[PDB]
């Protein structure tokens, strides 16, 4: 799975 | 059996909820109702607790309340928001007035994701894949979302995605042309149009059809996909709509590869299949999942369909108290998902 920043 | 409820006023609104829900913090309201974020001590999840506003104030509202609860209770799929809980502090039908819906408060929406980073082609593949996976499930029950857009998609730090906030009525940038000007009855592929608009934007960093009003938006759409031919005109019921369409200067379809230069050509190919003006000719969610763009994610044994969804209630003509009583029955019959 690709990862993501969740604001904030 | 019945939990213990506690009662508090927050922002001039009374909330009476089971003690399992803690630390409620208002996070917005509207015509629909009013929402608090809370911590659910039973699941350990952050949740949205929505208190419906005036759920039974008219026949119209009562039926809409029933429609929403029926829909939410039916959805059980990894890429669709499900009902964690529904409750009322009422002990009987006769004192039944308030309805509360509880759902997972997951990550951030797609707009906020885009605000804090640049997505890779791999991200776009996985995000769109999950939307289509959710849609295959929804469409297989003859449910149409009607209102897909980035703010109706929840995403977490593992890029897992869920579709939420179904259209419950019976911006405008993501909406298929045939429903925007009411050219004809919706089919499921209005949702596919929306996905195309969302994907284009994820690839390019720009809204695809940011029209200021209905006409301006139609013109931007037709410039890309070409004006309708005779076959499509035949399916438009309104004589006036037909006359208007025929009044436009004809325009050819554009070559999408020119419009999306540098994007994965398989992505562009999928866009061409989603953004077709005639809805009968758009790719379906099931077909899109098999598209080569998603080869690294597609698993035909793990793209489940839904149980049939009985919408016959939509043609019933009932009293306010009858819709209210049917709603109460649904609250009573609710069984939570496995913990």
């Amino acid at each position: 799975n690709p990862g993501l920043k969740i604001p904030k | 059996e019945r939990p213990t409820f506690y009662r508090q006023e927050l922002n001039k609104t009374i909330w009476e909820v089971p003690e399992r829900y803690q630390n409620l913090s208002p996070v917005g309201s509207g015509a629909y109702g009013s929402v608090c974020a809370a911590f659910d001590t039973k699941t350990g999840l952050r949740v949205a607790v929505k208190k419906l506003s005036r759920p039974f104030q008219s026949i119209i509202h009562a039926k809409r309340t029933y429609r929403e609860l029926r829909l939410l209770k039916h959805m059980k799929h990894e890429n669709v928001i499900g009902l964690l809980d529904v409750f009322t502090p009422a002990r009987s039908l006769e004192e039944f007035n308030d309805v509360y819906l509880v759902t997972h408060l997951m990550g951030a929406d797609l707009n906020n994701i885009v605000k804090c980073q640049k997505l890779t082609d791999d991200h776009v593949q996985f995000l769109i894949y999950q939307i289509l996976r959710g849609l295959k499930y929804i469409h297989s029950a003859d449910i149409i979302h009607r209102d897909l857009k980035p703010s109706n998609l929840a995403v977490n730090e593992d890029s897992e995605l869920k579709i939420l906030d179904f259209g419950l009525a019976r911006t405008r940038w993501y909406r298929a042309p045939e429903i925007m000007l009411n050219w004809m009855h919706y089919n499921q592929t209005v949702d596919i149009w929306s996905v195309g608009c969302i994907m284009a934007e994820l690839l390019t960093g720009r809204t695809l059809f940011p029209g200021t009003d209905h006409i301006d938006q139609l013109k931007l759409i037709l410039r890309l996909v070409g004006t309708p031919g005779a076959e499509l005109l035949k399916k438009i019921s309104s004589e006036s709509a037909r006359n208007y369409i025929q009044s436009l200067t004809q325009m050819p379809k554009m070559n999408f590869a020119n419009v999306f230069i540098g994007a994965n050509p398989l992505a562009v190919d999928l866009l061409e299949k989603m953004l077709v003006l005639d809805s009968d000719k758009r790719i379906t969610a099931a077909q899109a999942l098999a598209h080569a763009y998603f080869a690294q994610y597609h698993d035909p044994d793990d793209e489940p369909v839904a149980d049939p969804y009985d919408q016959s209630f939509e043609s019933r003509d009932l009293l306010i108290d009858e819709w209210k009583s049917l709603t109460y029955d649904e609250v009573i019959s609710f069984v939570p998902p496995p913990l």
